[PDB]
RNA sequence: GACUAAUUACGUGCCAGCAGUCGCGGCAAUACGUAAGAGACUAGUGUUAAUCAUCAUAAAUAGGUUUAAAGGGUACUCAGA
RNA sequence: AUAGAUGAGUUUGGUGAUGGCUCUGAUUGAACACU
């Protein structure tokens, strides 16, 4: 562009890229606490296989969206209160958010050694 | 004293002329590594191209390149390449490349500049490795279009050998390009 | 890198202290450091304090590690001189690759190479710490005396000490004259003067005197320095 | 005016890309200008006004070019002789830096700044070879012949 | 552009820095080569000015 | 000389051209060129100033690695001096006279700098070379002849001596050949002026401006010696060299050479007009009376104190050292522009353009001098009130130290008899060979053998004639 | 050891042969050619303009090269019989007197 | 870093000799050509202790240096 | 001072080594800029009104 | 697992799960879970969210549009350059 | 203020480009999990 079109304005901003987790970066919330409206099992897609377990959550904000549920085992259902991360699950489409595990209701994963602090585990205290 | 136990180093020890001890004492390095394929009537055939350099870090550079089914037989034919192909690089006051030099292969573009003593090889990983076997301490580095790997290292030992020479700049425009660093301490200050 | 021996450290502090002589002149003499000159006097002269005092000295200790560390024995025997009294520091406008374009038969000089670099620059006859070494050297040129180019010396160095001396004499006084001290029934209360209009033209100067104002507290910063940087 | 200037350094990189003995330029008091400049930093050979076929060669300085009218002011050329060293042109590169869109002006501690190769402003330092002519008020001068006069003024372009 | 890097004109600034110190840093040059002296004081003239 | 020292003592005076001498820098060339083509580039204070300051500036430069002197037109290099100005100061009284003293002054001071520069020097006698021309050529290691050189002393003509050096070149050139170039005033042309040996090469005009590129383009390496250097723009010279001419043959050689070394060997203008005589007499053994008559009638004509003076300087100057030359020679440039001849002879050919018919010398002939007269060391006398001329320098030699690249002369001949014991075909090629195919080699050589050598041992060998 | 390489080509037809000319010039060797006007002057070192096309020009300039190169190896032997080389013993020789006396100095204590 | 400047340079040459030639001072033959010749050529004129390297990169740590506990350790 | 120092700089004489190391641009080229109307104008303007008619 | 400094054994068998990017898991998995070891930071450590930089990735400094995003169907023209 | 300018993974049978994405650096009036 010459000077000409520059003066005039002819530099805008980028067109903006999608966010991971839209119902938390639109608010800079780190996190957000909904009531499962369905706890159920979503698809993988062409490569990978299984079944993933996710949660339909409505925020408090009012959004509906659907959360991994993290680890092995879980202990929500339906109108169950938990916390919602960003965060999504790769090959699910759709599941672009995370539960907490040491949320409210979800507990953490209990027979977990490793990692525990990802996945909301006390230390099983053995030694004391 | 039995140092070359497969025959490697004999004609390499023929074009240089220095014996499998002192080639042994060189700063060599395997820079790139592709895998390349090729589509024959027999199937696909997948080669290791390779990229090694040698130097003695006191001024001479050598690159050499080539590929093979076995990825150790590329590395070796590369190194003799490498070392048969050294080169005297200029240097300035023996750290650094005289003035700024910009090189172009192929939409890669290298910017090598000169910098003042203590300044470090503030460089990427492939021209750190080309410089400290060069014996160069003090340069700054840029890729403005492409990073590709293998122009990279073409772009940049190729500027390292087209270095503005002074002696040569002064005798065209007939006037000195007197060196202020050396008239300030009375020499070249290493 | 040797040190100086014990006996090296007394024959520095005699000829600074007792024959009197410049402190550039004992540098130069021995190739001691201005700077280490000025140690080995303070130095000692905590020692005088402790024998005074009658403060048992570290002597196992220091006859010990003495023995470890390569000396220097400053006197008959002129092996080596102790250091290079004229280390000059790099600075940093000296460091760039400048290759001016001159006519073919100039005589490009240091002063000129000081310029090429900047206007403020000096050149390194100026930088030294003992620069009567040069002046001394150039009358040795002239075919002058060794005898004579010694007194030169001398009276260089003992010259240049006393413009030193006067000036920070005068340097204190000011000082002291901008200060007015009142004695109070406990302390003693102490009126520094200042001139509160050199605030800069837009109230933002380093040497500015007052808690400058629009400025929140820094404790909550990264590497704050909380510690004293100067011990006076 | 200075799409003047901007016409003599693309020609003069396009006659050095070619390797020609010769070249001329259309004959203005602002091309002169610049021409004794670089004939005064040493990139270019001679500089003699003369008519649209070029001088004899051998006998170019003690050419005798007939006064300047309006009766053949229109076919008046300056003709520049260029170098040539070590297979390389001496005059490789001519980058112009204040064109018609814009003329750029640089200060003197600007100059002061470019001349020991550190950026300032619109203009990036100076490196080993390439140099900078800047018309000021005292005539067309090298960065370095400017920052000694200490003035600045418009830069024209970067000579490599 | 088909054509190639052709150097001919040169040889001897080549061939003289290459001889001018060793591969082998710490040690004198070997001898040069035999011709490098012989055009010592013979360069080449200009080309390809037109 | 410091650099200020030079601008201050050659600071342009009032009525100095800006443009009388142009001054070129090219890679390794730097180029002096005489522009004065209406008045044939004759020297004058004015552009003597311009020049000896940039000579002294590029002998403090490493990159100016050859320096090439030249004039302008094709029709003179350098035409003698502003002489004719002389005259005209010289009848102002001593305030006048001191005037000429003074740029004697100058134009001493540059041709000593040229002989003892401490760079290679060259001079393309492309043209007329009579005179102050004269003096800042001969002296050079290097002196390139053209089918336009015209070289000449005409100082006897007007009442005045060879003045630029000439009291050092000509003493020591082989045979008689100084006396008679300088006190016939001899006029040679073309190659005759390089087989004479006033050149050390012969080219073509056409030839001159590829040298200078070529030449400009010899980029030394600093620790070579001045040999080396001088060596390398010698064979570089000799590339562009076309041939000398087919059927021109060698001028002053065989008959008139010879003549040459028995008429010109006495100390006494007397003797030398009497033994030309005898060369005229019908008879005469030489078989050069048209040449010999011919010379008398010139003589007749020149000054008769100048012939006395020149005839003394060549006997003395041969023992003299080259610094010591022109420091004489001032002082006895300062005698000429207070005697009669001088100023009346420059004023009857030039002022007046052969007007008002011949000069009238103070006396009318050689006849009116009797023979125990000696109006020589008059001249030779310095004067307290003439100051000693201060040179640019303090070097000097008694012989030119690179003077051995032109064609072999006698010295050159005699030193290889001397030394081996070689034939007469053997011995033309020893020379042929030893300078690579020097055009003129083989026809100087084999006159030097035609005068200086006989069949001492038959055709075995061949030795000197002398004994 | 390594075979032996010219150190200086003389070609009488640059314009037909032009893969030994680049070959020259990538092993660092100088060369002579006879540059017509057709022929491309950057492929040799040294220029020669002149008709490659005509046997009579071709055997003049080869003949003034021949005499050339005679007249310098004549000097070369008649400095050699009066004790002067006019040349050093190049690098592939020189490096073998130096391993040769380590056997002999191996041997040495031995 | 630090130079070393000799007073017996300084006092005798003003640095102009460093910049003959072509700035860069005037050109000494080839290392295969000196020792070829039996008479050394005249020692060039420069500051003594030139031509030898800085060791720059031995620095990397010298902020460390000026601590206090550190100081204590190094005497 | 700062005025002064600034003024004389601008207004310096060149270095002699400048001067006698440069070469030479005929002031024939380097200083005749201006350009008067030919002298001849009036003489030429009634040649070609005879040669048009 | 690689980017990214740091390994084996067993269990599981495209399941359970890991995953910032490329990916891993289909019965002899250094990528999942456990065990031990190793590499790191430490009264903090990870993760989520955000900002700058990376990004000459809206280029005034400083980009680009034959074949990859991008030359208006056309050039006479007011404003403007 | 003169030291200050750096990359890496990932499209192809393969190669060179184009062009996004992600990681590498610094940070928060942060939140959460394990402590
Ligand atoms: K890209
Ligand atoms: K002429
Ligand atoms: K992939
Ligand atoms: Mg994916
Ligand atoms: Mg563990
Ligand atoms: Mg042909
Ligand atoms: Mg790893
Ligand atoms: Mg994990
Ligand atoms: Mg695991
Ligand atoms: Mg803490
Ligand atoms: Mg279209
Ligand atoms: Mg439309
Ligand atoms: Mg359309
Ligand atoms: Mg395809």
């Amino acid at each position: 562009a010459t000077l000409n079109q520059v003066m005039r304005g002819c530099r805008k901003p980028q067109r903006a890229r999608h966010a991971v987790s839209p119902a938390l970066s639109s608010i800079k919330s780190p996190a957000l606490k909904g009531v499962c409206v369905k706890v159920g099992i979503t698809r993988p897609k062409k490569p990978n296989s299984g079944e993933r377990k996710t949660a339909r959550v409505r925020l408090s904000t009012g959004k509906v969206i659907t959360a991994y549920i993290p680890g092995e085992g879980h202990n929500i259902s339906q109108h169950s209160v938990v916390l919602v991360r960003g965060g999504r699950a790769q090959d699910c489409p759709g599941v672009r958010y995370h539960l907490v595990r040491g949320a409210l209701d979800l507990a953490g994963v209990a027979t977990r050694m490793s990692s525990r602090s990802k996945y909301g585990t006390k230390k099983p205290k053995k030694a004391s | 004293d039995g140092l070359d136990d497969k025959g490697q180093y004999q004609e390499l020890k023929k074009r240089t002329g220095m014996s499998v001890r002192q080639i042994l004492q060189l700063k060599t390095k395997k820079l790139v590594h592709r895998r390349v394929v090729n589509q024959t009537r027999l199937g696909k055939i997948a080669s290791d191209s390779v990229m090694v350099i040698a130097g003695n870090g006191d001024g001479w550079l050598g690159l050499g390149m080539a590929k093979s089914v076995e990825a150790s037989i590329a590395v070796e034919k590369a190194t003799l390449l490498a070392i048969q192909n050294m080169q005297p690089i200029p240097r300035y006051e023996n750290r650094t490349i005289y003035g700024e030099v910009t090189t172009k292969v192929s939409g890669t573009i290298v910017r090598l500049n000169s910098r003042p003593p203590g300044f470090g090889l503030r460089v990427s990983h492939r021209i750190f490795e080309m410089c400290r076997a060069a014996g160069i301490r003090d340069l700054s580095a840029k890729f403005l279009r492409s990073r590709n790997p293998m122009n990279t290292v073409k772009a940049t030992y190729q500027a390292l050998l087209s270095q503005p020479n002074p002696e040569d700049l002064a005798i065209g425009r007939g006037k000195k390009l007197v060196d202020v660093r050396k008239v300030y301490y009375g020499g070249s200050v290493y | 890198q040797p040190v100086l021996s014990e006996g090296s450290r007394e024959i520095i502090y005699q000829d600074v202290m007792e024959k009197g002589l410049p402190i550039k002149a004992v540098s130069a003499k021995y190739n001691v450091d201005v700077r280490r000159v000025a140690a080995v006097i303070r130095l000692k002269e905590i020692e005088k304090r402790w024998i005074k005092e009658y403060k048992p000295l570290a002597r196992p200790y220091a006859r010990a590690v003495m023995k470890m560390l390569p000396q220097t024995v400053l006197g008959g025997p002129d092996q080596k001189p102790h250091e290079s009294i004229n280390d000059v520091h790099v600075h940093s406008y000296t460091t760039q690759q400048l290759f001016v374009p001159v006519s073919e038969s100039r005589e490009f000089t240091r002063e000129d190479a000081a310029k090429a670099f900047g206007d403020h620059i000096l050149p390194v006859d100026k930088k030294l710490r003992v620069p009567e070494l040069i002046e001394f050297q150039k009358d040795l040129l002239k075919e002058v005396p060794l005898q004579e180019a010694n007194r030169k010396f001398l009276n260089a160095t003992a010259a240049s000490e006393a413009k030193i001396a006067e000036r920070e004499a005068k340097r204190r006084q000011a000082v002291e004259d901008a200060i007015t001290r009142v004695k109070t029934d406990r302390f003693e209360f102490r009126f520094q003067e200042f001139n509160a209009e050199n605030v800069g033209h837009d109230g933002r100067d380093r040497n500015a005197v007052g808690w400058r104002y629009g400025v929140p507290f820094p404790d909550r910063k990264r590497s704050q320095i909380k510690i004293p940087t100067k011990v006076e | 005016g200075i799409q003047q200037i901007t016409n003599m350094c693309s020609h003069l990189q396009n006659a050095s890309r070619a390797r020609l003995g010769l070249t001329s330029l259309p004959n203005t008091k602002y091309n002169l200008a610049l021409a004794l400049a670089l004939h005064r930093a040493g990139f270019i050979s001679s500089i003699t006004r003369g008519g649209p076929h070029p001088p004899t060669p051998e006998a170019l300085m003690t050419y005798e070019p007939e006064p300047v009218t309006s009766a053949n002011v229109a076919t008046r050329r300056l003709w520049v002789g260029l170098k040539y060293w070590n297979e390389e042109p001496v005059l490789k590169e001519l980058k112009p830096i204040s064109k018609p869109s814009r003329l750029v002006t640089a200060s003197l501690e600007q100059l002061n700044r470019v001349a020991r190769g550190f950026p300032a402003g619109y203009m990036k330092g100076l490196q080993l070879g390439e140099c900078l002519f800047v018309n000021t008020d005292r005539g067309v001068l090298e960065v370095r012949e400017a920052v000694e006069r200490k003035v600045g003024g418009l830069v024209l372009c970067k000579v490599k | 552009g088909k054509g190639r890097i052709f150097q001919a004109a040169k040889v001897y600034q080549r061939a003289s820095e290459a001889a001018a110190t060793n591969i082998v840093s710490g040690l004198p040059p070997r001898n040069p080569p035999l011709w490098l002296k012989a055009i010592e004081s013979i360069p080449p003239a200009e080309i390809n000015t037109r | 000389i410091s650099t200020q020292a030079a601008a201050e003592l050659f600071k342009p005076v009032e009525g100095d051209e800006p443009e009388d001498v142009l001054f070129n820098s090219l890679y390794n060339l730097r180029s002096v060129e005489l522009n004065r083509p209406a008045k044939y580039n004759a020297l004058n204070g004015s552009m003597i100033r311009k020049i000896a300051p940039r000579l002294l500036e590029w002998e403090r430069s490493d990159m100016a690695n050859v320096i090439v002197i030249k004039g302008s037109g094709e029709k003179a290099f350098c035409a003698g001096g502003d002489v004719a100005a002389l005259a005209k100061q010289n009848a102002e009284g001593p305030e006048g006279v001191k005037k000429s003293v003074d740029y004697f002054g100058l134009e001493y001071k540059l041709n000593h700098l040229i002989s003892t520069y401490t760079r290679p020097y060259v001079a393309f006698l492309d043209g007329i070379t009579m005179g102050g021309g004269v003096g800042l050529s001969i002296h050079a290691p290097f002196r390139i002849a053209t089918e336009r050189t015209v070289f000449a002393m005409p100082e006897t003509k007007i009442g005045f001596f060879p003045d630029v050096g000439a009291s050092f070149f000509l003493p020591r050139m082989p045979g008689q050949v100084g006396p008679y170039l300088g006190l016939t005033s001899a006029l040679l042309k073309g190659v005759q002026v390089y087989y004479a040996g006033i050149a050390t090469h012969y080219l073509h005009s056409s030839s001159l401006p590829a040298l200078e590129s070529r030449l400009a383009e010899l980029t030394p390496r600093d620790y070579w010696t001045i040999e080396q250097r001088l060596s390398v723009i010698n064979d570089t010279i000799e590339e562009f060299s076309t041939g000398v001419p087919y059927d021109e043959n060698i001028e002053i050689g065989g008959k008139i050479r010879l003549a040459i070394d028995r008429c010109f060997k006495y100390d006494k203008i007397d003797e030398i007009i009497a033994a030309l005589k005898e060369e005229a007499a019908e008879g005469a053994k030489g078989g050069v009376q048209s040449w010999a008559k011919n010379t008398l009638e010139e003589l007749t004509q020149r000054s008769p104190t100048s012939l006395h003076v020149t005839l003394r300087q060549m006997r003395l100057g041969k023992s003299w050292g080259i610094a010591h030359t022109f420091k004489r020679e001032h002082q006895m440039a300062a005698k000429f522009m207070k005697s009669h001849d001088f100023n009346e002879g420059v004023t009857a050919l030039l002022i007046d353009k052969g007007a008002n018919g011949p000069a009238k010398w103070k006396p009318a002939s050689l006849d009116e001098i009797p023979p125990g007269a000696n109006i020589s060391e008059d001249y030779f006398r310095n004067d307290p009130e003439v100051p000693v001329l201060e040179l640019l320098n303090d070097r000097s030699y008694m012989q030119y130290p690179y003077n051995k690249f032109g064609l072999p002369n006698d010295y050159d001949v005699k030193e290889a008899i001397e030394k081996g014991n070689f034939t007469r075909e053997k011995l033309i090629d020893h020379f042929v060979e030893t300078r690579r195919g020097k055009q003129g080699v083989r026809e100087a050589v084999s006159d030097v053998l035609d005068r200086m050598a006989v069949r001492s041992k038959g055709t075995e060998h061949v030795q000197w004639k002398k004994e | 050891r390594r075979p032996l390489a010219p150190d200086l080509v003389v070609c009488l037809n640059p314009k037909e042969n032009m893969t030994l000319l680049y070959e020259c010039s990538l092993a660092k060797i100088p060369t002579i050619g006879i540059i017509d006007t057709n022929t491309n002057p950057s492929w040799v070192t040294y220029q020669i303009p002149a008709n490659d096309d005509s046997l009579r020009a071709t055997a003049l300039i080869s003949g003034v090269l021949g005499r050339a190169g005679e007249r310098g190896q004549k000097r070369r032997l008649e400095a050699a019989q009066r004790g002067v080389v006019t040349w050093k013993t190049p690098a592939d020789v020189q490096g073998y007197f130096e391993l040769a006396s380590a056997r002999a100095a191996d041997a040495r204590r031995r | 870093a630090v130079v070393n400047m000799d007073p017996a340079y300084m006092a005798k040459y003003n640095g102009s000799e460093q910049a003959a030639g072509r700035g860069s001072g005037l050109s000494e033959p080839p290392a295969y050509e000196k020792t070829a010749d039996e008479k050394p050529a005249k020692q060039v004129i420069a500051n003594p202790g030139r031509k030898v390297p800085t060791p720059y990169e031995q620095m990397t740590f010298a902020p460390l240096e000026r601590r206090l506990d550190i100081a204590i350790f190094r005497a | 001072a700062r005025y002064l120092a600034n003024k004389r700089a601008a207004q310096a004489p060149e270095r002699l080594d400048e001067v006698f190391t440069r070469a030479t641009i005929r002031e024939s080229t380097a200083k005749n800029t201006f350009v008067p109307l030919d002298p001849e104008a009036f003489v030429k303007a009634e040649e070609a009104r005879i040669k048009h008619a």
